[PDB]
């Protein structure tokens, strides 16, 4: 009655009491809304699982034989043979189908549980949000009593067919999509996207159109982009709790969702959010919804009468009976709801405990909440490793032995790479080495700067997890301004110049060996002190603010910063070979333009006939021009032809291509099974079946 | 400069290089199809693991 209790739905005197507070909690509700957001969890992740986890691609992942260096949460974990994690995979693919289909649901649910996050604790650099939801959302289902409304098992038991269901099953999802959305809303509160500079770039797609109508593209992209986020995210929290504003929050969401879905390549996470929004409507939707039905569809969907009592709720009692007296489940639920909830707002804030995986950033990607609000540029990476025995200095290949590049930005990885380097390089006739990484990364479009010491020896060095990493340079925040002139002078250069802005702390000093082809190269100084150091006559400047330096192209030359503050300069390069190939070209494109249209009536040199035929048949190899010029031509068609292109066949490509995923997941697990069971065939047999699986469909 | 792994100090030195052919890697995402294939030996083992393809 109370205006407050219709708002919120439970009244102040219901929290006086823990009994109280128990039996609001374990109150009746209808169960068809929690039955169609678990029909549609199930098919999305059945849907997602031969997709992004990665079945069909796990046979040149987890290979036997080959030699890999893992990224682990643990070290003690490492990945079974190939055939066993196929095995993990159909149990997770049967475990995801019985939660769709409601079939013996809490093994389903275990089963689709402890794989998922077996694979998911395997490897760091594939986690991300929206597979920290996956998990967490099936974590909960496993619990909730989502199979009392069209599930086979109500058919196979009378008992648990169209009955109740305690709240909190709703309460802990509402919480979590309500967590998701204010989390990440108040994780965008941050100076990299109210400013404009996270997503700079997205307002150019096509899609914002119609918004460019009214508004200029750098007020688009501030306004609409990234101002409408953070509102959408805190509205659509806030929003679709009260009834009073549920249809707008409903339509800006689903709007918002179908965005993001065409804009990114995410996946099944937007498609998952849509079907959690309807969530916070009334719990009885999909029932009145099949009462307003023609007969001959109700004899096919689900029931429509009220639902029978049920075990897991405490009822009240009005016939003068005592009310029941709570037992033991109601209870756990109630603490296993506060709990859980209290825990997840606390997670993600967490990050002052774990600072070993503190870095410019906050601890580890993917259970922080947020999404895209930090981009980063790498520029050069090196490994230089000395042998322990002989002295020798050498190089490595950036990434070797490796299958990820998110390494280059968290210490813990570095320090398991360099492990992995360490016990592999002996095979390689190097003795016990020590590696040293110089790796360059920018973050939002700052200045190019080091990230990790690189006079430091990694396989020696120290981490522990609860301590601060002591080889991690700090984030030179005082420069941020300095991206407004930056971008000036980036809108300054011609057609073929490019720039790199580079800043170093003092101390140390950066060695560079300028390529033949950049020739006209040049370095200028824009904030404090450097000494430019020529080695092929030992020679040293020291530059001062506003001078610029030609530097020898072919050559060695290094930097070295002589001031107490960290000194930023910037590179300005020319490419002259492809500036002399395209002049070349465009002489060679001008020849033929001329002998098409009646002009040089001269006979053609014998190297022009090739391009006028267009085919090497019988003559001489053609020229290198020749052949850059045929193959630019060729390409310029091929792309011309892919832009005229209808709809109807990009649409058949994309699920002629789907289909030959999941053929070729299907026949793989099913020879993994075979080999298994029925042991290894000879390897012919093999060969035969592993070239019949990866045909295409045609 | 002994197998893949192993590369020259001129090729190692070169920090102004050409990454693509554009960078502005985020997060999230995706892992974007598969460069696994061109790891090192993973011809050889697979085609020991599954005979010739
Ligand atoms: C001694 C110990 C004393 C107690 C200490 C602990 C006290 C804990 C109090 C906090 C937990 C309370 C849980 C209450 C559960 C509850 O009410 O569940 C649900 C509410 O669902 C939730 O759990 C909400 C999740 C959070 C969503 C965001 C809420 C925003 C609130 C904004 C400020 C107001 C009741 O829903 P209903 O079906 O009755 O519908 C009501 C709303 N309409 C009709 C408009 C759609
Ligand atoms: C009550 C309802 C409440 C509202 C709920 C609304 C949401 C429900 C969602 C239910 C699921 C619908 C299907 C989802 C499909 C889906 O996610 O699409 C796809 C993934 O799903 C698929 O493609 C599924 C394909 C399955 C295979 C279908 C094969 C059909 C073959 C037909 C016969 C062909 C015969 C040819 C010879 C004659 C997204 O692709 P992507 O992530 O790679 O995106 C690519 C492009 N970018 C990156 C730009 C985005
Ligand atoms: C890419 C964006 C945010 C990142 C993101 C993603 C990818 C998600 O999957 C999220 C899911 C749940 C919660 C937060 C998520 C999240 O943060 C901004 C995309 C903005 C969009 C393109 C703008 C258009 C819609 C706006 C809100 C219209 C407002 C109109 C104004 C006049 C009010
Ligand atoms: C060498 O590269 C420089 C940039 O490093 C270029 O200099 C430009 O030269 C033209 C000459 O008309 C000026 O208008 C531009 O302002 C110059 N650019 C600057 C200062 O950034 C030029 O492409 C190359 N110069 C030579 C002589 O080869
Ligand atoms: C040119 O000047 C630079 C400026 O530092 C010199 O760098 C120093 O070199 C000496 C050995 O010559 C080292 O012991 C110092 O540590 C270097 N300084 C720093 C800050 O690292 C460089 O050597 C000079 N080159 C020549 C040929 O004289
Ligand atoms: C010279 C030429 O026409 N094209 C070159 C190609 O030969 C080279 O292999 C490649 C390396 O990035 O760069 C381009
Ligand atoms: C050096 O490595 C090569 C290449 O792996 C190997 O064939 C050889 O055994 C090693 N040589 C010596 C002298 O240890
Ligand atoms: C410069 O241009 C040439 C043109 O052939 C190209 O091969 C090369 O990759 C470019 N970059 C460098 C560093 O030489």
């Amino acid at each position: 009655d109370s205006r407050i209790g219709k708002l919120l739905g439970f009244e102040w005197t219901d929290l006086s009491s823990w009994r109280r507070l128990v039996t609001l909690l374990n109150r009746p509700t209808d169960p068809a809304s929690l039955a169609v957001f678990r029909f549609l969890f199930g098919f999305l992740m059945v849907l997602d699982i031969p997709q992004e986890r990665g079945l069909s691609s796990l046979d040149r992942k987890y290979l036997d034989g080959l030699d890999v260096c893992r990224f682990p949460l643990l070290d003690a974990l490492r990945p079974l043979p190939l055939d066993w994690m196929y095995l993990v995979y159909t149990i997770m693919f049967l475990g995801a189908l019985g939660m769709m289909l409601g079939l013996c649901y809490r093994i389903s649910c275990v089963l689709f549980l402890l794989p998922y996050w077996y694979v998911f604790l395997l490897d760091k650099t594939s986690w991300n949000n929206h597979s920290y939801l996956y998990g967490l959302l099936a974590f909960q289902l496993t619990f909730m009593d989502a199979n009392h409304y069209w599930s086979v098992d109500g058919l196979l038991n009378a008992h648990r067919r169209n009955a109740h269901v305690p709240l909190w099953n709703y309460a802990v999802l509402r919480g979590q999509i309500f967590i998701v959305y204010f989390i990440a809303g108040v994780k965008k509160l941050d100076a990299d996207w109210v400013e404009g500079y996270s997503m700079e770039y997205l307002s150019r797609h096509w899609l914002f159109s119609p918004f460019k109508l009214l508004l200029s593209e750098e007020l688009t992209s501030l306004l609409v982009v990234h101002w409408g986020g953070l509102l959408l995210d805190l509205s659509a929290g806030f929003l679709l709790f009260f009834d009073v504003s549920r249809s707008i929050g409903l339509f800006f969401v689903s709007y918002f969702h179908c965005m993001n879905s065409q804009l990114f390549s995410i996946g099944m996470f937007s498609y998952v959010m849509l079907a959690s929004s309807p969530l916070f409507c009334s719990p009885e939707w999909p029932r009145k919804l099949v009462s307003y039905c023609p007969r001959r569809l109700q004899q096919l969907l689900p029931l429509k009468a009220a639902p029978q009592p049920s075990v897991s709720c405490v009822y009240k009692r009005s016939r003068g009976k005592s009310g029941q007296k709570p037992g033991l489940r109601h209870q756990l639920g109630a603490a296993f709801t506060l709990l859980y909830l209290l825990e997840q707002l606390f997670l993600p804030y967490s990050h002052f405990l774990t600072q070993g995986y503190n870095n410019w950033t906050n601890g580890l990607y993917g259970y922080s909440w947020d999404m895209m609000v930090h981009s980063r540029s790498h520029q050069h990476v090196k490994i230089t490793y000395r042998d322990g025995r002989t002295g020798e200095l050498g190089y490595l290949n950036p990434g070797v032995f490796t299958q990820s590049r998110r390494w280059k930005d968290h210490a813990d990885m570095l320090k398991q790479y360099a492990t992995c380097l360490s016990r592999l390089l002996p095979k390689y006739n190097v003795t016990e080495p020590q590696i040293y990484f110089d790796i360059w990364v920018s973050i939002n479009d700052r200045f190019q700067q080091r990230i990790f010491d690189p006079r430091v020896d990694i396989v020696q060095a120290a981490w522990s997890p609860f301590q601060r990493t002591s080889w991690v340079q700090p984030l030179l925040m005082d420069l941020s301004p300095w991206r407004a002139k930056l971008q000036e002078i980036k809108s300054s250069l011609d057609n073929h110049t490019e720039v790199v802005f580079i800043a170093d702390f003092p101390g140390l000093h950066l060695e560079n060996f300028v390529s033949e082809d950049l020739g006209n190269t040049s370095i200028q100084l824009l904030q404090g002190e450097v000494t430019v150091e020529l080695v092929a006559e030992q020679k040293n400047q020291t530059l001062r603010e506003g001078e610029k330096m030609q530097l020898p192209a072919g050559e060695y030359h290094k930097v070295y910063t002589t001031s107490p503050s960290p000194s930023c300069y910037m590179y300005v390069y020319v490419n002259t070979t492809e500036l002399a190939l395209e002049q070349d070209l465009a002489y060679l494109q001008e020849l033929k333009e001329k002998v098409e249209n009646g002009s040089e009536t001269g006979p053609l040199p014998p190297e022009l006939q090739p391009l006028l035929e267009g085919e090497v048949k019988g003559g001489p190899e053609p020229t290198p021009l020749v052949q850059t010029f045929l193959r630019r031509q060729q390409r310029l068609q091929e792309i011309e032809r892919r832009r005229n292109t209808p709809f109807h066949e990009r649409f058949f490509r994309f699920l002629l291509r789907k289909l030959y995923v999941f053929r070729r997941s299907f026949l793989m697990t099913c020879i993994s099974l075979r080999n298994l069971i029925l042991g290894r065939p000879s390897l012919e047999q093999l060969a035969q079946e592993v070239t019949y699986a990866n045909l295409r469909p045609f | 400069s002994k197998g893949a792994a192993f590369v020259s100090k001129q090729e190692g030195s070169e920090v102004v290089k050409r990454p693509r052919r554009p960078r502005r890697e985020v997060c999230e995402l995706n892992p974007d199809c598969d460069e696994l294939a061109d790891h090192i030996g993973f011809q050889e083992a697979y085609r020991r693991f599954y005979g010739p393809v």
